[PDB]
C-alpha cells in the first residue's frame, strides 16, 4: 500500500482461551472484561508510555449486522478528537491484505476510575461536581455539533482520573434504566440529542445528593418516578408522541404538577438547582442544550467560549446503505488501513 | 479540581 506505515512485528499469546496477535509495542497484556462484542485487556504502551485498553473484536465480520455495526464503530472512534471524548489511540490487524482480514483491535483510553468509583472512597466538593458536569457537557457539545448522540450516558461510562479530568466512553453503538430519557425508555418517538441532556441531569443530581435520582425497577415505576418530580405530559408534549397506545397511557394517569425543584434540593447550590430544572424537562425540546449549559452561571469559574471546541461535520449517509458482508468488511479495512495515529 | 483518590 502507497505510503503506508511500516508493519510492526506482532506476538502471539492465548489469554481467556483467546489468540491475541498484537504489535511488540503492547506489553503486559492482561484480562479486564469481555462482552458480547468484543474482549478488552489492560495493556502497557511502549510507544507512549502509557496503560492503554485493547478490545479485541468478538467476530465481527460474522453477520451483515456485525460487519456493520465494526463499521460504525471504527468510523465514530476515528472521528472524535476531543479531550473530554474516547479517541482511537490505535486500530490494527495482523493480517497483511484483505483476503485474511479477520480480526480487529482497538486501543483507547483505559478505563481506570469511573464516577461510581470515586464517589466510593471520597466526598465530591461542589467545585469537582462543577468540574465534572462543565467537561461532561463540553465533550457533548463537541459531539453533539457533529450529530452523534451518545445514546447511553451514565456513570460507568465517564472515566475520571486524579486530576478530576473526564472522559465520555462507551458510546451507544445501537442495562440500568435509571439515566435514560422518558421518551427513549418507552419509545415515545425518535431519539434525539437532548437525550444525553436528560442523563447528564440524572448524574448530577446523584453527584450533588449521594442519591440516585430516579431508582425505578421497571419501566412503569421508573415512569411514575419521572413524572411525581417533572410532572405529566402536556398537551403540547403529548401531540408529539407518535404511537397512539403510548398517547392512551399517558393519558391515563392522574395529573401531577411540575415540583418546585428548590424544595427537593435544600442546601445544594441555587444555581446547581436552576440548571437541573433546566436539564430535566419532560419536553425534549424545552430542554438546555450542551452549548448553552455552558453558559450558565453555574461554570462561571470554568467557562471559556474559546476553548470549546466543535467538531467536524460527520458523514453518516453510510448508514443508509445495503450492502454485503465482505462490502462492509472491506469498507473497514480501508479504514483500518486508512487511520492516522494521533501526535505524541 | 484539586485532586482525588483511587478506591
Amino acid at each position: 500500500v502507497h505510503m503506508s506505515q511500516e508493519r510492526p512485528t506482532f506476538y502471539r499469546q492465548e489469554l481467556n482461551k483467546t489468540i491475541w496477535e498484537v504489535p511488540e509495542r503492547y506489553q503486559n497484556l492482561s484480562p479486564v472484561g469481555s462482552g458480547a462484542y468484543g474482549s478488552v485487556c489492560a495493556a502497557f504502551d511502549t510507544k507512549t508510555g502509557h496503560r492503554v485498553a485493547v478490545k479485541k473484536l468478538s467476530r465481527p465480520f460474522q453477520s451483515i449486522i456485525h460487519a456493520k455495526r465494526t463499521y460504525r464503530e471504527l468510523r465514530l472512534l476515528k472521528h472524535m478528537k476531543h479531550e473530554n471524548v474516547i479517541g482511537l489511540l490505535d486500530v490494527f490487524t495482523p493480517a497483511r491484505s484483505l483476503e485474511e482480514f479477520n480480526d480487529v483491535y482497538l486501543v483507547t483510553h483505559l478505563m481506570g476510575a469511573d464516577l461510581n468509583n470515586i464517589v466510593k472512597c471520597q466526598k465530591l466538593t461542589d467545585d469537582h461536581v462543577q468540574f465534572l458536569i462543565y467537561q461532561i457537557l463540553r465533550g457533548l457539545k463537541y459531539i453533539h455539533s457533529a450529530d452523534i448522540i451518545h445514546r447511553d450516558l451514565k456513570p460507568s461510562n465517564l472515566a475520571v482520573n486524579e486530576d478530576c479530568e473526564l472522559k465520555i466512553l462507551d458510546f451507544g453503538l445501537a442495562a440500568t434504566r435509571w439515566y435514560r430519557a422518558p421518551e427513549i425508555m418507552l419509545n415515545w418517538m425518535h431519539y434525539n440529542q437532548t437525550v444525553d441532556i436528560w442523563s447528564v441531569g440524572c448524574i448530577m443530581a446523584e453527584l450533588l445528593t449521594g442519591r440516585t435520582l430516579f431508582p425505578g425497577t421497571d419501566h412503569i415505576d421508573q415512569l411514575k418516578l419521572i413524572l411525581r418530580l417533572v410532572g405529566t405530559p402536556g398537551a403540547e408534549l403529548l401531540k408529539k408522541i407518535s404511537s397512539e397506545s403510548a398517547r392512551n397511557y399517558i393519558q391515563s394517569l392522574a395529573q401531577m404538577p411540575k415540583m418546585n425543584f428548590a424544595n427537593v434540593f435544600i442546601g445544594a447550590n441555587p444555581l446547581a438547582v436552576d440548571l437541573l430544572e433546566k436539564m430535566l424537562v419532560l419536553d425534549s425540546d424545552k430542554r438546555i442544550t450542551a452549548a448553552q449549559a455552558l453558559a450558565h452561571a453555574y461554570f462561571a469559574q470554568y467557562h471559556d467560549p474559546d476553548d470549546e471546541p466543535v467538531a467536524d461535520p460527520y458523514d453518516q449517509s453510510f448508514e443508509s446503505r445495503d450492502l454485503l458482508i465482505d462490502e462492509w468488511k472491506s469498507l473497514t479495512y480501508d479504514e483500518v488501513i486508512s487511520f492516522v495515529p494521533p501526535p505524541l | 479540581e484539586m485532586t482525588l483518590k483511587f478506591g
